[PDB]
């Protein structure tokens, strides 16, 4: 019993705009999470190798993770 | 020598105001009214 009122700012404001960063983060952050584990898992990175004899290659294919070379 | 009466006075007004406004700063058994979940 006797409870009293603590009286405190308005913190709904700042909860709001907190929530809402969070929301717009994660909102395109978990798609590209899934993405790149999606990429890594399946296609995977590259793996070196010396160049063929009369092969020239591009300069994408210079790279290793498939990200870098797109 | 204390008070004057003047200043007794005006100490009474304002102690019993500020108990009032004490009494007044208390919580109802409704409150907080916190949503369902």
């Amino acid at each position: 019993g006797k409870r009293l009122f603590i009286i405190k700012p308005s913190g709904f404001y700042d909860k709001r705009f907190l929530k809402l960063l969070r929301f717009y983060i994660l909102l395109t952050g978990i798609p590209v999470v899934i993405g790149i584990t999606l990429i890594n898992v399946f296609i995977g990175e590259a793996e070196l190798a010396e160049i063929p004899e009369g092969y020239v290659p591009e300069h994408w294919e210079y790279f290793k993770h498939p990200i870098s070379r797109w | 020598s204390g008070y004057t009466p003047d200043e007794k006075l005006r100490l009474q007004q304002l102690r019993e105001l500020r108990r009032r406004w004490l009494k007044d700063q208390e919580l109802s058994p409704r409150e907080p009214v916190l949503p369902p979940r």
